[PDB]
């Protein structure tokens, strides 16, 4: 009884906002912007070396 | 110190950094006149001599 309601709205917040939020709510900028420079602009890093 | 904000974009998107390696070379184009002299000024003697 407790879980099913919990699983839907509160533990949902404790799941959907847990693995990408609970530890990483300030690490989303360390998740996406990290991929912006070192994964998306990763090939663009060779640009300075290539040119 | 917002002045150097573009300098961080001069790290990974560093097309600008390698772009101006010629303008300082252009800044010494007057010094390159001697480099110009070894070939162009050798044509000066073609009609001088």
């Amino acid at each position: 009884c407790t879980h099913i309601q919990n699983l839907q709205q509160l533990l949902f917040a404790s799941s959907t906002t847990a693995q990408p939020i609970l530890t990483p709510w300030p690490l989303m900028k360390e998740l996406d912007e990290m991929g912006k420079i070192n994964s998306k602009l990763s090939t663009a890093v060779e640009e300075v070396t290539l040119e | 110190y917002v002045r150097g904000l573009l300098d961080e974009w001069w790290e990974q998107p560093a097309s600008t950094v390698v772009d101006w390696v010629t303008v300082d070379g252009q800044s010494v184009a007057a010094w390159q006149n001697h480099v110009k002299q070894l070939l162009a000024f050798y044509d000066k003697e073609s009609l001088r001599t």
